[PDB]
């Protein structure tokens, strides 16, 4: 059966006020001799979750201040630089003050992936969306929720290791409810994960489909390391009465591209227990690719994520650029940050991510990926 | 109306590129995806490739990898979203009858297709 | 020792291209970047580019199209020819020597990086003055 | 049940407040004299004559209108005064 | 510009533009009558040779002007200084900066 859950949660967008906080200790009783047929493809709580989450979001943005007279002419010369590729750009624009008959001319500094020429150039999404500013003291920060089914209902657990995604499970338990879900929002590597027990496990909903992807899950977890070196100092400019934009004022040097490093070593042998996994399934002589990326977005292309609160967006293609038969050096992934990001494949509510004033760091865990296969293959 | 309209025949000199066009219209395009197929003359059928309509996401097989980009343009409030199927280097073999069917379900069915493009070169 | 001598005209009309020829003696011209300085009286130094073998030369945008730079490697000579002299031309010139260097702030493979120079020794001078 | 009390007369407060008018366009320059008061020496200005344009119901046209507004209620900017929330919040 | 100190004292010479990025100042010296001398690069490696006495500011600073530290002062450095700045933030600079001249009082 299906029903609606609350949250267990011990100024995030995840807010813990309107659901109740956790148990000092979880109630786990073990099943014995009960075999329970589990298809987390069906699942109805990662829908709940899906929604809830999605719920979360939308609250948290609706009260704060909507940048509507952003989508104007924007004269855009290029940041001081002696620079190949001008990133950053220096946009000037009449903005309304605080009284409605008068006009301030103030600057900002916008990003290439937030501004489409007409040295006239004006926001991606005014084409498109309205804007809407996220709150500065509300953080993006993960926090972890536990989803609790309510009286009449029960949450099973299958503690089995090596547990294909669908099918019966021998060891079943049953949980008040879960651990830590944690929501990273991300793409291509899933961060801060459960780790599994035994081995690497591949799980896809057909493994003969294409269509559908696989979900890898990691013993050890890959650390991965961003900085954006950048300073980026945050300027208010009020844009109404009792309403406020925050803008990318200047940055102190080292005007430098953002980045987050991988182990070689560590990333190394990880694919290497991945595709001891996959050809478990796909025989044990195949030899095994991995590829830049398709195509598509530019959500998907990268490996998008939240770092410190600015929306990095990761090349990627040094880590899956390898090929496997059967028989401290560190990969630096070059990043984009972005301002403008369409969540949730929306379109019609957009979100300006605040700048992060001062130097900003990843230190987190690849536990998992998620890959699609090339297709064709006829022998 | 589910109508997967396709643009008219093209000619092409070998070594240039080409696209085709397959204007989608009249049901949730985002939910369904949309597999190019190409058929040959005389014999059966290819598989180029599908394209996720969502996130844009291509998936061609070893033989196309390289020489097709798959995209998808979305029109104002998602009324139409017109799927190109670009070839970068054209040869003789590339000659057929290109269609754009769309995955209804887990199945693979194609239960709607376009009229077809015949590229010829 | 490094010792460079510099030998010019001493006097040049406008319009008509000047010769400063440069003779270094200790080293050979082919394991050094040869620089070239011009101090106009009373004012700070300017530099008007530097040469090199395998092409590795940047002059002085203003100074684009009129200055050029030459090497002759047998006679270990560098000469100039400055195309144009105007009176603002009236000034000491330097031939010296730059050693490089790189100040890295960054990745490194991004290309965070940029190569300075500097004039480790100096030569003697010559200031060349325009009549018109 | 004071805690209570004060959270449900806020919220009554703001339920009552939700439907009506925003006077975000009220938040100009506005021209403003003494009304004709004689002269009281002090407590002259508790009454200020102020100027304004506002926006009418086309939106291409305005119109120079007038009204009196207290001197706790504006804040000079000689004669350029604005509402004192212009800068700190809106008004509905 | 001018600047006198007297012999055995500490004399800063500030040159060029405040700083904006990683920045190397290579700090001349220009003899009366004499061709210019290399005294420091890189903000702080003097070449063979040249006194350890002088020092300047390090680049990794951010909007602060270089600075050249001349401690115990003699008559030999009555000259003029130039200093050749690069930084990352802004394109190569082809003159050199605005000298200043060191006088002792002897
Ligand atoms: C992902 O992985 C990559 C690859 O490992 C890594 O890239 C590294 O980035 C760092 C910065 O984060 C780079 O570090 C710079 O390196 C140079 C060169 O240092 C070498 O050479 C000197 C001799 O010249 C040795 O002494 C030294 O040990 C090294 O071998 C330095 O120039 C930099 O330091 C100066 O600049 C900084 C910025 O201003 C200052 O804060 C710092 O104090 C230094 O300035 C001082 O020294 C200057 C000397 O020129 C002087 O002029 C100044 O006045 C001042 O006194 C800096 O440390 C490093 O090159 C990259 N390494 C590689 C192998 O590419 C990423 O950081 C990593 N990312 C993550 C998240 O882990
Ligand atoms: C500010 O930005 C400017 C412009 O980008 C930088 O000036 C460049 O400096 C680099 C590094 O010295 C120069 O690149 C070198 O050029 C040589 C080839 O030059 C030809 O081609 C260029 C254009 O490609 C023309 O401008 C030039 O006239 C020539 O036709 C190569 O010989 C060099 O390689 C050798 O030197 C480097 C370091 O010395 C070594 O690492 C290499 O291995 C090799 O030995 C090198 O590629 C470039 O030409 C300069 N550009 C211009 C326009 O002058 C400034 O450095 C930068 N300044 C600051 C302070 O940030
Ligand atoms: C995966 O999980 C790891 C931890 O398990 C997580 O790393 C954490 O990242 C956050 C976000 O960058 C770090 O928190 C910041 O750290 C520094 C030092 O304290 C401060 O600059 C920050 O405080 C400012 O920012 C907050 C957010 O707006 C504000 O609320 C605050 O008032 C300050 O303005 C902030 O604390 C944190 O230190 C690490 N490490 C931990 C918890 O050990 C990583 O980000 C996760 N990965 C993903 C993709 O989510
Ligand atoms: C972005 O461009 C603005 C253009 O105004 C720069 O602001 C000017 O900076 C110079 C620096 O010498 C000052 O002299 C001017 O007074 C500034 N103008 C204004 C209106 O503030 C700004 O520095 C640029 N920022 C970056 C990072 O390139
Ligand atoms: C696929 O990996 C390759 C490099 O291995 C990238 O292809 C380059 O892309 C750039 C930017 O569009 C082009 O200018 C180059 O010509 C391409 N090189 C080649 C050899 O084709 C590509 O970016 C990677 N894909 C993704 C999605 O990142
Ligand atoms: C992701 O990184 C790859 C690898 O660096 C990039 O592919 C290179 O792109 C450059 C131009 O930017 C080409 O000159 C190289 O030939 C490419 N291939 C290599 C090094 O194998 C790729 O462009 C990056 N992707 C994006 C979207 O910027
Ligand atoms: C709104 O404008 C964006 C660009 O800001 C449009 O996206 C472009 O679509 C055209 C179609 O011919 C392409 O040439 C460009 O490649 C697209 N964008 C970019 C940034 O390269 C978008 O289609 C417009 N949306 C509408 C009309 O609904
Ligand atoms: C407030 O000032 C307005 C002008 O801004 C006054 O309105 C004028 O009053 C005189 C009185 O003789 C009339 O003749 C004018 O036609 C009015 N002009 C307008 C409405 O534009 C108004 O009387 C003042 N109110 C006071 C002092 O209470
Ligand atoms: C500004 O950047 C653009 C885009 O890279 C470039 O084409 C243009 O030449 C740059 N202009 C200047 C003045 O640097
Ligand atoms: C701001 O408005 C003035 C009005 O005269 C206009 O000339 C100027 O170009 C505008 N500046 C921008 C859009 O940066
Ligand atoms: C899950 O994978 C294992 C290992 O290949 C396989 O034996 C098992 O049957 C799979 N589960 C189902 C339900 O098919
Ligand atoms: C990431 O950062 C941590 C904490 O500073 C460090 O111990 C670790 O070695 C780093 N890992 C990398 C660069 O792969
Ligand atoms: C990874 O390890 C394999 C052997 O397991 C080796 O063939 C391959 O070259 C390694 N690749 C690296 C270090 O990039
Ligand atoms: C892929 O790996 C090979 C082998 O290490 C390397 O030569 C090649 O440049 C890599 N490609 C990219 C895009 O990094
Ligand atoms: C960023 O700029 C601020 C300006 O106050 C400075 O304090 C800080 O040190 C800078 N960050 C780094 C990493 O130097
Ligand atoms: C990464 O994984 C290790 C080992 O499981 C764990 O102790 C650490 O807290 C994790 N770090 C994260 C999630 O940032
Ligand atoms: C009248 O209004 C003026 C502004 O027009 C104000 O400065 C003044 O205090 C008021 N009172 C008198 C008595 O003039
Ligand atoms: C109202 O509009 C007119 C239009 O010409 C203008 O001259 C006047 O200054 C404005 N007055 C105020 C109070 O805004």
């Amino acid at each position: 059966a299906e029903t609606t859950l609350f949250c267990a949660s011990d100024h995030n967008v995840w807010a813990t006020h309107a659901c109740v906080p956790t148990d000092p200790n979880p109630q786990e009783i073990h099943l014995e001799n009960v075999t329970e047929e589990f298809n987390m493809w069906k699942n109805n709580m990662v829908e709940q979750m899906h929604t809830d989450i999605i719920s979360l979001w939308d609250q948290s943005l609706k009260p704060c201040v909507k940048l509507t007279p952003l989508c104007v002419t924007l004269q855009c010369t290029n940041v001081t630089n002696n620079i190949m590729r001008g990133e950053l750009k220096n946009c000037s624009f009449n903005m309304t003050t605080e009284l409605r008959d008068k006009k301030q001319k103030v600057y900002s500094l916008f990003y290439r992936l937030d501004v489409v020429q007409i040295k006239e150039y004006r926001l991606i999404n005014c084409n498109t969306s309205a804007i809407t500013q996220a709150c500065p003291k509300v953080s993006f920060e993960p926090i972890p929720i536990h989803y609790c089914a309510p009286a009449g209902f029960a949450i099973l657990k299958c503690k089995d290791k090596k547990f294909n995604g669908t099918g019966p499970c021998p060891s079943v338990s049953t949980v008040q409810c879960t651990h830590g879900i944690k929501p990273v929002v991300s793409t291509q590597l899933l961060l801060n994960g459960s780790l599994a027990e035994e081995e690497v496990m591949i799980r896809s909903e057909n493994i003969t489909n294409n269509a559908k992807n696989i979900l890898v899950q990691f013993n050890t977890p890959v650390q991965i390391n961003c900085t954006r070196p950048n300073n980026n100092t945050r300027k208010s400019i009020r844009i109404g009465p009792g309403q406020a934009f925050y803008a990318t004022g200047d940055i102190i040097g080292d005007i430098r591209q953002a980045h987050c490093n991988v182990s070689k070593a560590t990333w190394n042998e990880t694919l290497g227990k991945v595709v001891k996994q996959l050809r478990k399934h796909f025989g044990n002589n195949t030899i095994i690719r991995f590829a830049n990326s398709s195509g598509g977005d530019l959500e998907v292309t990268t490996h998008s994520f939240n770092c410190g609160g600015e929306f990095f967006y990761c090349n990627t293609s040094g880590l899956f650029n390898s090929t496997w038969i059967s028989n401290n050096d560190s990969i630096t992934l070059p990043c984009r940050i972005k301002q403008i990001i369409n969540m949730w494949q929306r379109i019609g509510q957009a979100m300006y991510a605040p700048p992060i004033q001062g130097v900003i760091r990843c230190v987190s865990n690849i536990t998992g990926l998620i890959l699609t296969r090339d297709g064709g293959s006829t022998n | 109306q589910v109508q997967l309209l396709q643009s008219g025949a093209a000619v092409t000199k070998p070594g240039a590129s080409v696209r085709v066009s397959c204007e989608a219209s009249g049901y949730n395009i985002r939910d369904y995806f949309i597999h190019w197929w190409r058929q040959a003359p005389g014999q059966g059928l290819q598989w180029v490739g599908w394209i996720n309509p969502k996130t844009g996401q291509p998936n061609n097989p070893r033989q196309f990898q390289g020489r097709v980009s798959l995209t998808r343009h979305a029109s104002w409030d998602f009324d139409t979203y017109s799927f190109y199927m670009d070839l970068k280097a054209l040869r003789s073999d590339d000659t057929a009858v290109y269609f754009c069917a769309r995955q209804r379900s887990d199945y693979w069915d194609f239960d709607v297709w376009g009229s077809g493009t015949q590229v010829t070169v | 020792q490094v010792h460079l001598q510099e030998s010019g005209p001493g006097l040049v009309k406008p319009s008509e291209t000047l010769s400063l020829t440069c003779n270094v003696s200790g080293t050979l011209v082919r394991d050094n970047y040869w620089s070239w300085i011009r101090q106009p009286l009373g004012k700070q130094p300017e530099w008007i580019g530097y040469v090199h073998d395998s092409g590795d030369t940047n002059y002085n945008p203003s100074l684009k199209s009129r200055v050029h730079l030459s090497l002759d490697k047998s006679k270990n000579l560098v000469s100039l020819r400055l195309t144009g002299v105007t009176a603002a031309d009236s000034a000491i010139y330097y031939c010296a020597t730059t050693k490089h260097g790189r100040r890295i702030y960054g990745v490194v493979a991004f290309k965070e990086w940029f190569t300075y120079f500097y004039m480790d020794v100096w030569g003697k001078g010559t200031s060349v003055t325009v009549s018109s | 049940m004071v805690e209570q009390m004060h959270t449900d007369i806020i919220s009554l407060w703001d339920q009552s407040l939700k439907p009506c008018v925003k006077l975000t366009p009220l938040c100009v320059t506005l021209q403003c004299t003494n009304v004709t008061n004689n002269i009281t020496d002090d407590m002259r200005g508790e009454l200020k004559n102020c100027s304004f344009n506002m926006t009418t119901e086309l939106r291409d046209k305005k119109q120079k209108v007038y009204s009196l507004f207290y001197r706790l209620d504006v804040v000079q900017i000689n004669k350029e005064y604005r509402l004192i929330n212009c800068n700190t919040s809106a008004i509905t | 510009t001018f600047v006198s100190v007297a012999p055995g004292q500490t004399a800063r010479i500030t040159c060029g533009e405040e700083s904006l990025g990683s920045r190397s100042v290579i700090w001349y010296q220009q003899r009366p009558g004499q061709a210019p001398s290399l005294i420091i690069y890189n903000n702080n490696d003097r070449p063979s040779g040249i006194p350890d006495r002088f020092s300047g500011s390090p680049g990794s600073t951010f909007g602060t002007t270089a600075t050249l530290t001349i401690t115990s002062v003699e008559a030999g450095d009555e000259a003029d200084y130039y200093c050749h700045i690069w930084d990352s933030r802004r394109p190569t600079n082809w003159v050199f900066g605005e000298g200043t001249t060191l006088i002792v009082l002897s």
